[PDB]
């Protein structure tokens, strides 16, 4: 259990699974934000 | 007399073509015999190109650092 | 041929001689170092360049240092 | 206006590629079904593309004689959300991990293995760190005032 | 102190005219160079001294500003006109030569001779109604000199960045707007245009 | 408007200056700065046989020392001074204020 | 000695090939030479110099001499717009009867090539006129390599080599320079021009028989010793005048213009004779500031004693410099060709925005071969200034002579310089390869109004305050009221304000977002080759891998695989990895500047303001579109004239993947496979009576990267020349 | 005419003498 969790930190591990929470909300803010060239809040 | 510095007292070192050259290591042991022109045995954190944690060098090659 | 020196730098710990593939150095004594021995360069005729030797010094800086010079038949490691 | 760009919301070229566009992809349309998911999709991306090119022309942005928005970055106050708005946004992001980055190095470089925290990441100390990124600017400056941030002779 | 709390310099004893212990930069960290500062800083001084009043009071005559004053140069034809009167070498290649032969020689004279207190303060046939007869009072006006100078250097500032604000305007003009309305007419309004 | 009166002018003016102004400074000032050298040593001794200085020209029965190469000095000044007078006068361009 | 190379023993003792290619490789490094002084290297030297002189007025002359005897030049005069000027002749046996008939051209009896170096509009410009003068001109230049080759001979004996301290002698020479080699050479040049170019630019045809006889001016000199100088100028050439006649001549030798003359859309040749007469006094004044035989003048010694900053921000600032560059001329040839470099670029920049000959800016082809000529020029040259840097510090450099200067600070802190041109050059290509990137998936999903295009401002600006219109941002030139404006309308600013704001001509052109994504581009070369050259400079005495770099010279192969592998390590090798980068940046620049007068000649700049912001945009409407009549230069149906650049495009393309060899595969391979090539000579019969006598060997490391440099050179080199001549001159436009 | 004499000159004789010339100095010995 405790080495499991060890290997969950390695670090291809720990670059995937950041990875790709960072992809996914990349995708979901351009899902609920498409395109946009500006900052139009100002 | 000890010649040299005290045995784990930080060393700047001077020797210009050292890997750890202007850094600091550790001091391991200073050969009192006379004639040996490096008795200064330094330990370094880092390893060189060499993969080699240890050198010897002589005493005006050592400075000594807190 | 090529030029080969040692240095006083050296510990003595005959590493140099036993990687050379050509016979080229040696160990005399010496009182410099610990083990009462230093390398020497006495058939740099027969040195070939691999530099085999240097790769083995534990040295910082090196103390067997190949200087590459004059290519001559032996240096150049032909057969023919 | 700016550079002799005309505002997209004036420009000719600019709503003639809007027109040309959702004219393509009608074209595509015809061959779908009314009811067919081809056919919301194709709905949708026309949408999607009056919303866009909406957004453009809304927010000031100015077109050159291609119709295209071009971004003016000399810093006029017109047009900050082009890059020095979102170019600050950045640069906090970037400060908060560099930072963050920096406090795990200096948590672990009294290591027995220092390495060994590195291909190995200690997500616990990970985790308390990754929040005082937030406050990077000021945790920062206060370093730089009180020489902890350079080290002294390097 | 010119600024209580903070720690003098460690040249800046208190003893030289107007040493109020003010170099933030060190500028005059090696004594050739502050040596140098004190002749050079009573030169800009006396300039200043003497161009403010020969700024200002042409314009409360009939005469214009002093941005003004130097403008017949300009066109090809100038003729200088001190006190209304057209003068005769008002060429601009007249004036020109007069003062290179005559500014040169006499600021020359300044470089040639190294004391260095000659250089600051040279006296002899410049003090003839004796000043420095007391060293107290003859340093008590070099206090008054070197403030009267930092003063005068602060104005010819002010007239120059008024200047700018206000293109082709006098300083008592700047003066007047600021009298018409102090409350609406300040550097605000060039500060926040 | 006249060439011979702002040559003369011009050059009558830059020999007094540099004789009985200018000249004291310049040489102190080429006293300090010396003969060019190289390897610390003039040129001459170094070995260039063309670098040995000409003190016979400048030889001059003149009280303060100004011999030919002072008033050829002085003298161009005076004349690039006169012909940057005179034709400044005569282009007759005029900025607009 | 022995034998080749008599200079070097140990390379005459070798008994393999390798003995001739380092006895090639090796012949003008004077200081690596058996028994070489002092004395021997600046005699040489010197000699070598006279023999490159009369290199180049026998090439010169050769030049004139088939543009008068093979060329077209009379016929070129009369039609300087219709009229294809001929370089030379072919006689190619190879030739077949087709071959005959499509390289006959520009009015010839037998096959010519189209000249493409522009010297018949220079010499129409400066007064040549008939096939004659021509050849008068190809004897002075072979009677002056002669003379050349004369003085080189000449100074080789005893008694006429000089010391070593004449050369050293950096005062007198940089006032004759000045003086005479710049100042004395441009007054006579505008001699040349108010004398024979401007009268034979207004019909009068002044030679060395009637030079004597007529004015320059018709109130001559007089005006010029009165200080009435104007008069020179009161009679300029009419906007409406022909170049070679009279219609529209006037009588002025001295004018201050600032536009091109309309009809040949060349600088005014009255601005061009003021200008060179103008820097000529200016640099004759100049030549008169060091010091020499005469007690006045100063001494570049004291001046660099006397530059230090109170405080030591730079430390002791330039003490000892004086001697440091004097007595290393590797530091000499690095600033020759830094500032050689920086004004061969300038020369690029300046002839194609402000042409100086008449009718060459019609001539696109010209135009377009001479800029990429001078810009790979230039790349070379400033690859060499670096090199000889790094020589200069392995050579010569010594520290305690150069102690606490800012010279030996350089190296103080050498880790600072490199990494911060290291992160300039990350920031750079990050950034604009992503914004390439971005627009390339925006124009793949078909979304245009998703690019970033980001607009020039800054240049526009710039462009604004030099008085162009197209931006309209109102500064200095573009507005009435800046006294800038106001102080030049009497003079250059009419003509200047004519000029930049046509639409014709490239003084100023219009720039937009694809010109700011590909001036970062060039920024990102610049900067990358820099830290190339830079890195290897300052890491050439020694690095914490090699602290003893300085021991094994400039070029030498490697340290061995110990210590990590130490492969490329030397400065040789950075020279070797920044010559890519180098041709790299220059083909970004010329790739530019080619696409945008081809567009521009074909009137359609509107390709390039919408293609140039996305790389697919590049390969497709630059390369693969103008690559059409190239390609079809012969084709399974016939050839026509563009079949030799079809040819010379592929045989660039061999030589450069043929480096490709030299540079992926390494020596040991071949080194193998030789040895077992020299088995199988030795057990063939009949061929065994044949013996080398020298033993075959595979290519030095070293010598192995120089070659594959050489191949990846030429083929970069002369694949663009093919590509951009025949893409350029297919259309001419 | 001068072409048909010239050019296999310089293109056929003279590559063939200098490389024949160059061949024998780099060769010989002494
Ligand atoms: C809404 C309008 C008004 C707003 C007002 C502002 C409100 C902000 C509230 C913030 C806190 C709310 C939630 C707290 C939950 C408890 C989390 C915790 O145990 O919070 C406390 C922890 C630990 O606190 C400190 O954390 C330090 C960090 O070092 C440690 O870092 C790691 C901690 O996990 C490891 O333990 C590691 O070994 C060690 O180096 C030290 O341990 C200190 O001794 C310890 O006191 O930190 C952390 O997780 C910090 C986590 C909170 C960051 C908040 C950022 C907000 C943006
Ligand atoms: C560096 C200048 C130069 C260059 C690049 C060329 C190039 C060329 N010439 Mg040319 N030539 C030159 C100078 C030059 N020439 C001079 C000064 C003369 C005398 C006026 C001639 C007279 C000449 C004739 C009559 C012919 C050519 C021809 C040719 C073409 C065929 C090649 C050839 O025959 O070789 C060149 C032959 C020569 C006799 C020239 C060499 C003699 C001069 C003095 C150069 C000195 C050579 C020297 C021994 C070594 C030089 C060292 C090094 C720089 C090469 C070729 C493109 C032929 C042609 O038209 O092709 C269709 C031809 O018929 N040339
Ligand atoms: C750069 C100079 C040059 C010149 C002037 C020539 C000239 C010629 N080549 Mg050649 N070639 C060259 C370079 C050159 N080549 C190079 C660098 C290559 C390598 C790519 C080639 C490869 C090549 C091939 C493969 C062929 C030619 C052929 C020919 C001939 C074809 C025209 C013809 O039909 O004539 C007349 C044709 C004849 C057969 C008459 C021969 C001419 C007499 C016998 C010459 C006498 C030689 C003389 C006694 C000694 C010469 C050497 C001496 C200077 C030491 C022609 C004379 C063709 C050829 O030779 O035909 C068989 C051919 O097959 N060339
Ligand atoms: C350095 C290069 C670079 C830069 C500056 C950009 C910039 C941009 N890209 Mg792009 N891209 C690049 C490289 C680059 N790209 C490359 C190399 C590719 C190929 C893989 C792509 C492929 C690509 C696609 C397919 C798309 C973009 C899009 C965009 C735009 C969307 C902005 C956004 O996400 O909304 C805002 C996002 C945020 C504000 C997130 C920050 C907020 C954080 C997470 C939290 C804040 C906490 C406080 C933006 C201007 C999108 C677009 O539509 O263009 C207009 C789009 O669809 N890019
Ligand atoms: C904590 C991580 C960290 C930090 C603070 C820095 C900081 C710095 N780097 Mg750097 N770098 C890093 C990681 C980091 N680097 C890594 C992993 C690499 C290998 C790809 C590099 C390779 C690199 C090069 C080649 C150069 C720098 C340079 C620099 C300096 C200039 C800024 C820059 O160009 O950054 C740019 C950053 C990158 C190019 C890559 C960064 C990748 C990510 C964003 C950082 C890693 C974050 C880490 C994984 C987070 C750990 C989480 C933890 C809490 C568990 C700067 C002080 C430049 C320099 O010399 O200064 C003049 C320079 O030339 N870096
Ligand atoms: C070093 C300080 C200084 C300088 C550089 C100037 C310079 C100038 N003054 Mg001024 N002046 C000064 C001090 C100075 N003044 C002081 C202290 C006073 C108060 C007494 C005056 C009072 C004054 C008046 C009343 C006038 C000038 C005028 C002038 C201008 C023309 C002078 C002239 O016609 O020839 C030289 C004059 C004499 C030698 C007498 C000139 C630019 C005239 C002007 O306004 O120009 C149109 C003008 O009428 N000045
Ligand atoms: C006025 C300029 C100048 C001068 C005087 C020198 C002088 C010198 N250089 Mg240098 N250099 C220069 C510019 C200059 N360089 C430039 C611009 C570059 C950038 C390319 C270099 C790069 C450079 C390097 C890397 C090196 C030198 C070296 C040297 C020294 C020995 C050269 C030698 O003997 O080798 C002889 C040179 C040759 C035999 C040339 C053969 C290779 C050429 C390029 C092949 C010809 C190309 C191709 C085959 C022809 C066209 C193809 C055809 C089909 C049309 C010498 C003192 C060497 C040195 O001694 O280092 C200490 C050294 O390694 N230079
Ligand atoms: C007034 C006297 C005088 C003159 C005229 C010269 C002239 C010259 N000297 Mg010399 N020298 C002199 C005095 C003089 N020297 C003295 C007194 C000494 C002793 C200290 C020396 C010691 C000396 C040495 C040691 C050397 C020279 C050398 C040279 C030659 C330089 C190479 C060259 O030709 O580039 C030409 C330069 C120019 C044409 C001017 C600059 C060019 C500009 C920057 C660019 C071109 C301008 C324009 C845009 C071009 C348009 C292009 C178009 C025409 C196609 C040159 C001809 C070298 C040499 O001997 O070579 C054999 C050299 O080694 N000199
Ligand atoms: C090295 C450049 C050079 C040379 C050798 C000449 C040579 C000559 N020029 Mg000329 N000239 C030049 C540059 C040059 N010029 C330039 C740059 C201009 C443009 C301003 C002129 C404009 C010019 C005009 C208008 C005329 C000449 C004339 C002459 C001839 C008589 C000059 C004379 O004896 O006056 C006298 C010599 C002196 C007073 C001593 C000069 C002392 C020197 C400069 C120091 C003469 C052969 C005249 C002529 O006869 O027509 C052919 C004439 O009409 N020149
Ligand atoms: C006896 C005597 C005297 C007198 C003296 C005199 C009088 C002298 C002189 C002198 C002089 C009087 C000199 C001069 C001059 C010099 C020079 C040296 C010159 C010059 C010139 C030039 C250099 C020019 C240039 C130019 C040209 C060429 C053209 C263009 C323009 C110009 C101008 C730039 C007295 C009594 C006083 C004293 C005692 C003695
Ligand atoms: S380089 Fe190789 S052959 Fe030469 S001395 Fe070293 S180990 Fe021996
Ligand atoms: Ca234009």
């Amino acid at each position: 259990m405790r080495d499991l969790k060890t290997y969950l930190s390695v670090a291809p591990v720990a670059s995937t699974l950041w990875f790709a929470a960072l992809a996914g909300l990349l995708i979901e803010i351009n899902r609920f934000f498409p395109d946009a060239l500006t900052f139009p809040f100002f | 007399p000890p010649i040299g510095p005290k045995r784990g007292a930080k060393v700047k070192i001077l020797r210009q073509e050292s890997y750890w050259y202007k850094g600091t290591g550790s001091v391991v042991a200073v050969d009192q015999d006379p004639n040996t022109r490096y008795p200064v045995v330094v330990r370094f954190n880092k390893v060189n190109y060499a993969n080699v944690s240890t050198n010897n060098y002589a005493l005006d090659e050592v400075e000594e650092v807190k | 041929s090529h030029s080969v020196k040692i240095y006083d730098t050296c510990i003595g710990c005959t590493q140099c001689v036993r990687a050379c593939p050509t016979d080229v150095l040696e160990m005399i004594p010496w009182g410099g170092c610990k083990a009462k021995q230093i390398a020497s360069a006495p058939r740099t005729e027969d040195c070939v360049g691999c530099k085999r030797c240097e790769s083995a010094c534990p040295t910082d800086f090196l103390s067997v240092r190949v200087y590459l010079w004059h290519e001559t038949t032996r240096s150049m490691g032909l057969a023919y | 206006d700016i550079a002799g760009l005309t505002p997209c919301k004036d420009s000719k070229q600019f709503a003639k590629r809007e027109k040309q566009s959702i004219k393509k992809l009608e074209s595509s349309l015809k061959l779908y079904a009314p009811d067919s998911a081809p056919a919301l999709a194709i709905n949708a991306t026309i949408e999607k593309t009056k919303r866009r090119f909406d957004n453009y022309g809304k927010q000031g942005l100015l077109c050159g004689a291609d119709g295209l928005p071009h971004l003016i970055v000399s810093g006029d106050q017109r047009h900050w959300g082009e890059f020095i708005t979102p170019g600050i946004l950045f640069l906090y992001i970037a400060g908060w991990i560099g930072w963050v980055g920096r406090s795990y190095l200096i948590a672990i470089r009294d290591d027995k293995k220092p390495t060994q925290k590195e291909i190995i990441i200690d997500v616990p100390l990970a985790t308390g760190l990754v929040f005082r990124g937030f406050s990077w600017p000021i945790a920062a400056y206060r370093e730089l005032l009180n020489g902890e941030l350079v080290a002294k002779d390097v | 102190d010119w600024m209580p709390g903070q720690p003098r310099p460690s040249y800046l004893d208190g003893s030289a005219p107007g040493d109020f212990g003010f170099d933030p930069l060190r500028l005059g960290e090696v004594p050739e160079n502050l040596e140098r500062f004190k002749e050079s800083e009573l030169i800009h001084c006396r300039w200043a001294m003497l161009a403010v009043p020969g700024i200002l009071v042409p314009e409360a005559l009939g005469l214009g500003n002093w941005v003004k004053a130097q403008e017949w140069a300009a066109l090809p034809g100038g003729q200088a006109t001190y006190l209304g009167n057209p003068v005769p070498w008002g060429t601009l290649p007249t004036i020109l030569v007069i003062e290179f032969l005559s500014i040169a020689f006499v600021e020359h004279q300044r470089s040639m001779e190294k004391d260095p207190e000659k250089k600051k303060y040279p006296g002899g046939a410049f003090d003839p109604l004796g000043y420095s007869k007391d060293p107290k009072k003859f340093h008590e006006y070099k206090i008054k000199e070197v403030k009267n100078g930092r003063l005068a250097l602060l104005a010819f500032v002010g007239i120059c960045v008024q200047q700018s604000a206000y293109p082709g305007t006098g300083p008592l003009e700047n003066l007047a707007t600021h009298l018409a309305d102090p409350w609406h007419n300040t550097i605000g309004n060039v500060l926040i245009p | 408007l006249n060439p011979s009166l702002v040559i003369s002018l011009s050059t009558g003016l830059s020999l007094f200056l540099g004789r009985f102004v200018f000249f004291n400074f310049q040489r102190e000032n080429v006293a300090k700065q010396g003969l060019p050298e190289q390897n610390g040593v003039t040129h001459f001794e170094a070995g260039d046989t063309r670098a040995k200085e000409y003190v016979s020209l400048l030889k001059s029965n003149d009280p303060v020392g100004f011999n030919i190469v002072d008033v050829l000095a002085w003298g161009s000044i005076g004349h690039i001074v006169a012909y940057y007078i005179l034709a400044t006068s005569s282009n007759g361009y005029d900025p607009k204020f | 000695a022995l034998r080749f190379p008599r200079f070097s023993q140990g390379l005459a003792q070798d008994p393999t090939t390798r003995r001739i290619w380092f006895g090639i490789a090796t012949a003008h490094d004077f200081e690596s030479h058996d028994d070489i002084t002092e004395g021997r290297l600046y005699q040489n030297i010197f000699a070598s110099h006279f023999g490159q002189l009369a290199i180049i007025f026998l090439w010169t002359s050769g030049n004139l001499f088939h543009v008068a005897w093979q060329g077209n030049f009379e016929a070129w005069v009369q039609d300087p717009l219709h009229v294809r000027p001929i370089a030379h002749a072919i006689w190619d046996p190879h030739f077949g009867q087709p071959a005959v008939e499509a390289f006959t051209r520009g009015g010839a009896l037998g096959p010519v090539n189209i000249a493409y170096s522009g010297v018949y509009q220079w010499w129409y410009t400066i007064g040549l006129r008939t096939n004659e003068d021509l050849y008068t001109g190809a004897i002075f230049l072979l009677f002056l390599s002669f003379i050349s080759l004369l003085a080189g001979w000449l100074h080789l004996q005893p008694k006429w080599k000089p010391s070593v301290s004449w050369f050293k002698n950096a005062e007198s020479r940089l006032n004759h320079h000045l003086s005479g080699l710049f100042g004395v050479s441009s007054l006579a040049w505008a001699g040349h021009l108010v004398h024979v170019a401007i009268p034979g630019s207004r019909g009068e045809y002044v030679r060395w028989n009637n030079f004597l006889s007529v004015l320059p001016h018709p109130q001559g000199l007089g005006p010029l010793f009165t200080g009435q100088w104007n008069l020179y100028a009161q009679n300029p050439d009419s906007s409406n005048h022909l170049f070679s006649t009279s219609q529209g001549a006037g009588t002025a030798i001295l004018t201050l213009l600032g536009g091109f003359h309309p009809q040949t859309q060349s600088l005014w040749l009255t601005d061009m004779a003021h200008h060179h007469l103008a820097i000529a006094i200016l640099f004759l004044i100049g030549g008169h500031m060091y010091r020499t035989n005469f007690g006045i003048g100063h001494s570049i010694k004291y001046i660099l004693e006397a530059h230090i900053p109170p405080g030591g921000r730079l430390g002791r600032g330039h003490k000892g410099l004086y001697d440091t560059i004097n007595n290393s001329i590797h530091f000499q040839l690095g600033l020759a060709l830094a500032s050689l470099g920086v004004i061969t670029s300038l020369v690029a920049q300046h002839m194609y925005s402000l042409p100086a000959y008449a009718f060459i800016a019609q001539d696109f082809t010209t135009q377009a071969a001479l800029y990429t000529h001078h810009q790979y020029i230039a790349g070379f040259i400033m690859t060499g200034a670096f090199a000889h840097g790094a020589i200069f510090f392995i050579r010569d450099y010594n520290p305690e002579q150069n102690a606490d200067n800012v010279l030996a600070r350089m190296l103080e802190h050498k880790e600072a310089i490199i990494s911060h041109l290291s992160w300039a050059s990350l920031f750079l290509g990050f950034h604009t390869l992503g914004l390439y990137v971005h627009n390339d998936v925006m124009l793949a999903f078909g979304t245009p109004e998703k690019q970033i295009l980001i607009e020039p401002i800054f240049a526009q600006w710039i462009q604004s305050a030099h008085g162009k219109t197209s931006y309209g941002f109102d500064v200095l030139l573009s507005s009435t009221n800046s006294p800038a404006l106001n102080a030049g309308r009497s003079i250059w600013l009419p003509g200047w304000l004519n000029a930049i704001n046509e639409n014709s001509n490239s003084l100023f052109l219009t720039i937009g977002p694809g010109d700011f994504l590909v001036h970062h581009a060039i920024a990102l070369g610049l900067h990358t080759t820099t830290l190339i050259l830079v890195k290897g400079a300052l890491d050439a005495r020694g690095s914490k891998l090699m602290p003893d770099k300085k021991d094994f010279g400039y070029s030498f192969p490697c340290d061995g695989p110990g210590r990590g592998g130490t492969c490329d390590i030397s400065a040789w090798d950075a020279f070797y990895l920044a010559v890519f980068w180098m041709l790299n940046t220059i083909g970004w620049v010329t790739f530019y500047w080619h696409w945008k007068h081809i567009t521009l000649w074909q009137g359609n700049v509107s390709q390039f303001n919408e293609s140039s912001t996305y790389l697919m945009g590049w390969l497709r409407d630059y390369l693969w579109l103008n690559s059409s009549q190239l390609i079809n230069g012969y084709n399974p149906f016939g050839m026509n004239s563009l079949s030799v650049w079809a040819w010379m495009f592929l045989f660039g393309h061999l030589v450069w993947a043929t480096g490709f060899m030299f540079l992926i595969s390494w020596r040991g391979y071949w080194q193998e496979l030789i040895e077992t090539l020299a088995w199988a000579h030795e057990r063939t019969p009949l061929a065994n009576l044949i013996r080398w006598r020298d033993k075959p060997v595979a290519l030095s490391i070293v010598q192995a990267r120089l070659v594959g440099l050489v191949h990846f050179s030429v083929g970069y080199i002369f694949t663009y020349a093919a590509f951009l001549i025949a893409s350029t001159s297919g259309k001419f436009g | 005419n001068l072409p048909s004499l010239f050019v296999p000159l310089v293109g056929l004789l003279f590559p063939a003498v200098a490389m024949a010339s160059l061949f024998l100095h780099v060769e010989k010995r002494l």
